[PDB]
């Protein structure tokens, strides 16, 4: 019909897909053991799309999770919603790259390559009319950033027509995690340009931001900070999911924010985050859900756009609002702040409307949007990668993998090709 | 699974080997006689010993070590002690006559004779093994075996297993106390033939953490025992991520690759933090800022040279305890943020970042206080080429003389070798010059 | 004597899937026919004939010990990144110094990764 | 307690020793023949009737 | 068609308990193994003190 | 005592020990073999 | 009616067989003592296909116990379903081959066949229309691969126009358990390309892959095997004894399967081979049975048909289903893959459907299947036979019993013509 198929890639990966297949199990109102315990009757409408179904009253997920060290998966495997994923979909190998990215890409992913293949294939022609695959993974990793980006060059010849999406996850300057984060962001962005739909940059230094700032959230953990995440890959399906009184999709999202096939980097955005106290000083409406949004302290992202132009902008809106509001605010700030917007693209924003809210809550609203002042990103990469890059080092252990040197170079030469049409069409 | 297989040479190993494996029982549970205090057989519990103990039909654990030295008395200590039947007997291997801090004898003469039964029990421990994440050598430079049969291992090993890592943990000559008179030629003949061999390096020196003993554990008469404790806790805090969940996990292979930037050049310095006594932890509070900036003093490192004589390239650091993402960040940031700590050009981000949820276990008898956070570092700087400078110029004004090189020269190595490994440590010492400079206009 | 293919099932038995974490034998992965039948080779108890032609080396396999065994043995990992080129041309030399080493059988195959 | 079907099948040798043979069978009178009805199976025990 | 959900439902149940009763006799059959093991080391510990002495 | 999962709605123990990974995922012969995971992180 | 007389050869065919005789009489309600206990009416209604009627209420297989060994027959009697055969049956002699094909087929079993002939003589005047037999066998042994092909040359010379089935096993590459194997099974094949309508190809290394990967079992004895084995067995000849929607017998399966008379090895599976963690999470529905049918996983031979093309497909079916899924199914695999299937037969998948399913089961289905990717084994077969013919090896076994060196010459050229004449097909334009 309309049908999701999961991917997963790494430590990263493993413990975004483990919070986010905990979340949409809430909103369908399934259980641990993997029936059924909802009330409403549209909770269970369009269940298809994620899960499949199996005797007894149960539904499996339609996931892929793919690591070279199993040990990602026994903790993942031990959580409260770890049994619910059927035990055949897991693909694991005996050793990992070890953050490195060539290891992934080509000496160990490729004996993982072959059963990865078989387990989305199984699960792509099980479905009738798939809509799209979807992944997410990190890019300062060894098995997301590496194989990760075999499986998604791969699955590109197989299914072009198909749409693919990327939450995956972008190194952050100040604080860094891995030494030779550069060259695996580097040679991954590479991959990204040429065989992604759409791509989600979500950094967790912004995640850190928010929850010191907005939530003031004494401890938090990592299980936070994926659900912080989580949150914004159900409201970019949430139309597909539920009826609204305009309704929306993936592709009328990236068909309608995509001017150029090069341009597919998203800044995205969540609008109800509130303390604890906050919300006895708040008030639930519309104004109040445009304004904490465009705010740039609520973005996941590692820049602002108030130093670029905003190319395009899409607002996904999840509850029963008056659309007489949702029109004139945003003209409002279309309207005001002028600058900030492109000029040879009017009316720059899409927006779309999904009735049936997220649970527990009243209103809520997610944003999807492209500027140029994400480039602000790839140039600052480039030359943390060009400076480790002009002395050779930490090069021997991507050298000893049988790749030669010119795949840097034009790494880098697509990398800074990028930004400079990207630069371009802010100075139009 | 999860593997490391030990292969701890020499009295230095053996002794780091009772203090490492006793940590190791008392922390998963295991009887210094095997088996577990109880049944529980009814079913297959929590196994994750089986990176460092292997099951038995019996119901019964073995660990996975092989204890070698070329004198009986060590081992013969080992096996009489408590754990006498924890380990199984074939493991432990023992020769008649030691090299006498001889790393002619230990490499040539007496070395070659038990290269054949050692590398048969490793094979069998591998065969034993599914998912091998490396190969734990410690020793010391210094005695004969030690660093002779220690680089007759490595070089044989290489053969053996062309891409297992082979992690080595050294006892480096200390830079003005000693042991030995002839130590310093073993030194240089054993970093030489190890060079293209070794794949990373802890090198510790007994010296520094002398100092550390008394100046915060406040024993003023340690020990050799002593002083295992804490590499027992180092090596522990290495291998947590392996044996336990962690907010972000790391393995062997990780900090190999994000710590060694060229190839011959492999030589971090560890570091643990904090190392307190009870009445100094009653009054003082810890956190992640207190713990990660004593991690970078110069009078906390367990090897005598300070980095502020140096720049860093790199550093792999290991957080283990209740420890919070966004204090290890705020962390990071203020220590990134000061001018005493440089870094090289070309390295803005320098940091390789593992968490651990279990908090370090406490032995009997120790000196180290129930602490609820702590952390490792292992930093690659460059100001440790002022030690590989002193130890030339003492093994020069040896070697000018030709003192103690009729003791080399008669058990099968001739002098020209000598020549040839102090070449190639004036080489090493210029490869890290040229690491060291900065390229600014 | 010769390791076939399993095809399908070749992943059971990749050789560090079956606990042997060594370097291995090669895997035959493709097979030829050969049409008509084939000629007598060797004489009674196995001696060849003398028309047939007789390949070189020992017929004891090549089999190398601790005393056999050069006593400065090269690596098998090379990745000559950074190296100059005089380092880089001395350490090829080691590589090639012994080939002994290299047609034994449980010798070492070192692989050579870049250029100086 | 599992209906028969490939799989479903559990090993009831384990735990049993004394895994001996009988001679059922045999040539007597230069004539191929089932030598005696009441030898035991396998183990030394009875067989079924 | 109501009858005809009712028998599939039927046929789920019943391969889920065959399922269950596998999956317990597995478990006793594991438990029995591992009995079997301890008496042969309990004869070997025997023997090995009278080897001793 | 139920509040809604909403991000940033949750509360961890300060006092539990042990954090023993057990090891579900693994091999046999030439296999993968998935075992069915009893004895969650910790051994509760 | 139509009757098959179930042949037996060797240690691989009375231990595979005994298994086979207990899961048939399961299925058909009979106890070991060989009585009817069943309960539907459809349990006996056709049960003279392969049981013999006894005074006293009882049935007798036609089995015809073959062995140069009286060793195994000790343990077949000593099975739970062991005295259901009547002691008749049972033909041995003295010495057997000790995994020798010279020894069974010319100096001992040329004993042996004289009197196993008049038993099958015997079994085969006793039914009225005989369909035809059936023999289980290993090509790499001494009786089976040996004496078990000199009953297939003298049976076909006396019944021509019966069909004779053989589930044989060949030897696999990576681990053999004998050494002669390749000497056996390169002038076994020789025996059944002359005279031989189907063979299966039947490879313990995929068995034991199956066990483990499909059903996860820890310690898979060859009792699982040897029922994994029967299963197909009986998958082939349960339209034939039990009623369908669309029915179809062994001749019905030949004439299809056949396209030209070099060509009669394939390569079978079995559906419903669900593990023991999957049975949670699954939905009993023909798409998902038609799924791991086609999976090259599933085949018991140690060839992939990935590496060449399908000649012809057949599919027999068990169970109560709907027939639009059965054939909208079959059309999906025919066309979403076009580079597997020739292309001058179209429609290259037969089907066909038993009412009754498998007993405690409800949907299942077998798969037999014509590949040109068969002929993977035979050249590895004659390499392997070949390399050890080349220096006069294990050959002074094989002389001494008096034949000549020629029979190994054209049992190669023979082997190697079918290669050659399997690979023009493959490589063919429509
Ligand atoms: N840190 C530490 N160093 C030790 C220990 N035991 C020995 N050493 C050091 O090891 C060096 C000499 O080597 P040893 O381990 O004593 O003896 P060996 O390695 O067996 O060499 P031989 O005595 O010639 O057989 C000395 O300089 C000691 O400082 C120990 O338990 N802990
Ligand atoms: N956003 C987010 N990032 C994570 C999480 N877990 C790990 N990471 C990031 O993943 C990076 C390391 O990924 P890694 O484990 O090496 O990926 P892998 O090699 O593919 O398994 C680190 O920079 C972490 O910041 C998570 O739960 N959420
Ligand atoms: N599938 C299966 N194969 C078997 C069994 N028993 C033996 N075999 C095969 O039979 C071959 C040896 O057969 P053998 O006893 O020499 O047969 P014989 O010479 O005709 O009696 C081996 O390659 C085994 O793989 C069994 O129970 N099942
Ligand atoms: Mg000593």
């Amino acid at each position: 019909m309309r049908e999701i198929v999961h991917l997963q890639a790494g430590q990263c990966g493993n413990q975004i897909g483990a919070k986010f297949w905990e979340v949409i199990s809430d909103e369908h109102g399934i259980d641990p053991t993997g029936t059924y315990h909802g009330d409403s009757d549209l909770q269970l409408e369009r269940i298809n799309v994620y899960y499949n179904e199996a005797t007894g009253g149960k539904y499996v997920p339609r996931a892929v999770l793919v690591d070279l060290e199993p040990g990602t998966m026994d903790s993942v495997r031990s959580g409260p919603f770890g049994q619910i994923f059927r035990p055949d979909n897991f693909v694991f190998g005996q050793s990992g790259a070890g953050n490195n990215w060539a290891k992934g890409h080509y000496t160990e992913g490729a004996e993982l390559v072959d059963s990865v293949l078989d387990v989305v294939r199984k699960e792509a022609e099980s479905c009738d009319c798939l809509q799209g695959f979807q992944l997410t993974h990190s890019l300062g990793g060894g098995t997301g950033s590496g194989m990760g980006t075999l499986l998604i060059s791969k699955i590109r010849e197989e299914y072009p027509d198909r749409i693919m999406n990327t939450f995956s996850v972008v190194p952050s300057p100040k604080v860094s995690d891995t030494v030779v984060e550069p060259y695996n962001a580097t040679l991954s962005v590479h991959q990204l340009v040429e065989n992604t739909d759409e791509t989600y940059c979500i950094d967790n230094e912004a995640l850190y931001d928010i929850c010191f700032r907005t939530l003031k959230l004494t401890t938090p953990t990592y299980g936070d900070l994926n659900h912080l995440v989580s949150a914004t890959m159900s409201g970019v399906t949430t139309c597909l999911r539920f009826p609204g009184q305009l309704n929306a999709d993936l592709r009328k999202l990236a068909v309608n924010m995509v001017p150029f096939p090069r341009l597919h980097f998203f800044m995205p955005g969540f609008a109800p985050l509130t303390s604890r106290g906050s919300q006895q000083y708040r008030a639930l409406t519309v104004p109040e859900l445009t304004q904490q949004m465009f705010d740039a302290k609520n973005m996941m992202a590692a820049c602002d756009p108030r130093h670029g132009r905003y190319l395009t902008v899409a607002a996904v809106f999840r509850g029963r609002m008056s659309m007489k509001e949702v029109d004139e605010q945003m003209l409002n700030v279309q309207n005001k702040n002028s600058s900030y917007f492109v000029e040879w693209i009017p009316n720059n924003v899409k927006t779309a409307v999904c009735d049936i809210p997220p649970r527990g809550l009243k209103m809520s609203a997610t944003f999807i949007g492209n500027s140029t002042a994400i480039q602000e990103l790839f140039k600052r990469i480039s030359e943390q990668f060009t400076a480790m890059f002009r002395r050779k080092a930490f090069l021997h252990w991507y050298t000893g993998e049988g790749m030669d040197e010119m795949e840097f170079t034009e790494a880098e030469s697509n990398m800074n090709d990028l930004v400079s049409e990207y630069q371009q069409y802010q100075d139009a | 699974m999860r593997e490391c297989i030990s292969i701890h040479v020499g009295q230095a190993g053996v002794q780091i080997g009772n203090a490492c494996w006793e940590l190791y029982c008392l922390e998963h549970g295991i009887q210094p006689d095997g088996q577990m205090p109880s049944d529980k057989t009814i079913g297959g519990g929590d196994d994750s010993f089986n990176t460092f103990f292997s099951e038995t039909g019996a119901g019964k654990h073995v660990p996975r070590a092989v204890f070698v030295d070329l004198e009986p008395t060590v081992v013969d200590e080992v096996r009489t002690g408590t754990y006498r039947q924890l380990f199984h007997p074939e493991q432990l291997i023992t020769g008649k006559e030691d090299a006498a801090n001889n790393y002619a004898r230990g490499h040539y003469t007496i070395g070659k004779e038990i290269v054949d039964l050692v590398l048969d029990r490793i094979r069998k421990l591998a065969d034993l093994c599914t998912g091998l994440q490396g190969f734990l050598i410690f020793h010391s430079f210094g005695g004969g075996t030690g660093s002779g049969f220690a680089s007759l291992l490595m070089e044989r090993l290489s053969v053996d297993y062309g891409k297992k890592s082979k992690l080595e943990f050294a006892i480096y000559p200390a830079p003005q106390v000693s042991t030995a008179v002839v130590e310093p030629y073993n030194s240089i003949l054993t970093t030489h033939t190890t060079l293209e061999h070794s794949d990373c390096a802890f090198m510790v020196d007994n010296e520094a953490i002398y100092d550390i003993c008394r100046r915060n554990l406040d024993i003023e008469r340690p020990t050799y025992t002593n002083l295992n404790r804490l590499i027992g806790q180092i090596v522990s805090s290495i291998t947590a991520s392996l044996r336990f969940d962690g907010a972000l996990n790391v393995d062997l292979t990780e900090f190999q690759t994000n710590l060694v930037p060229y190839p011959r050049i492999h030589f971090p310095l560890a570091t643990y933090a904090p190392v307190i006594s009870a009445e100094k932890a009653y009054h003082e509070q810890l956190s992640v800022a207190e713990i990660t900036n004593a991690c970078f003093e110069p009078a906390n490192q367990m090897v005598k040279c300070d980095p502020r004589h140096g720049k860093y390239m790199a550093c792999c650091m290991l957080y283990r305890g209740d420890v919070v993402p966004k204090d290890v960040n705020a962390a990071i940031a203020t220590i990134k943020t000061k001018r005493t700590i440089q870094f090289v050009d070309w390295c803005p981000t320098g940091f390789k970042v593992g968490i651990n949820y279990q908090p370090p276990t406490v032995v009997p008898g120790g000196d180290l206080a129930k602490v609820q956070r702590a952390v490792c570092m292992l930093s690659n700087t460059t100001a440790i080429a002022e030690a590989w400078a002193r130890l030339d110029h003492k093994f020069d004004l040896m070697y000018a003389k030709r003192a103690f090189v009729h003791w080399y020269v008669g058990e099968g190595m001739e002098e020209g070798e000598f020549s040839e490994a102090r070449e190639d440590l004036a080489a090493l010492e210029k490869d890290y010059e040229e690491v060291g400079v900065d390229s600014v206009e | 004597a010769t390791n076939y293919s399993a095809n399908q099932y070749e992943k059971a038995y990749l050789p560090t899937y079956l606990q042997n974490w060594s370097p291995a034998r090669p895997t035959k992965e493709k097979i030829a026919a050969h049409e008509g039948y084939t000629q007598i080779i060797a004489n009674d108890r196995g001696h060849l004939l003398p028309s047939v032609p007789r390949s070189k080396a020992s017929p004891w396999g090549s089999f190398m010990g601790t005393w056999q065994m050069p006593l400065k043995i090269p690596p098998a990992k090379v990745t000559l990144t950074a190296r100059t080129t005089t380092a880089a041309d001395n350490l090829t030399k080691w590589i090639h110094k012994n080939p002994d080493l290299l047609n034994a059988c449980n010798g070492l195959r070192p692989e050579i990764s870049g250029k100086p | 307690a599992l209906p028969f079907l490939p799989g479903n099948s559990f090993n009831r040798n384990i735990g049993k020793e004394r895994f001996h043979k009988s001679q059922h069978w045999g040539f007597c009178n230069n004539v191929r023949m089932l030598v005696s009805e009441n030898k035991p199976g396998v183990g030394g025990d009875l067989l079924y009737g | 068609e109501a009858i005809e959900r009712n028998k599939d439902i039927a046929y789920g149940t019943k391969h889920a308990h065959y399922d269950l009763v596998a999956q317990m006799l597995e478990k006793e059959e594991a438990e029995r193994a591992y009995r079997l093991s301890k008496r042969v080391q309990d004869f070997r510990e025997q023997r090995q003190q009278q080897y001793k002495n | 005592h139920g509040l809604p999962f909403l991000p940033g709605s949750s509360f961890t123990d300060s006092t539990k020990t042990a954090f023993h990974r057990s090891q579900t995922l693994n091999y046999r012969n030439g296999y993968a073999v998935v075992r069915r995971p009893t004895m969650g992180i910790g051994g509760d």
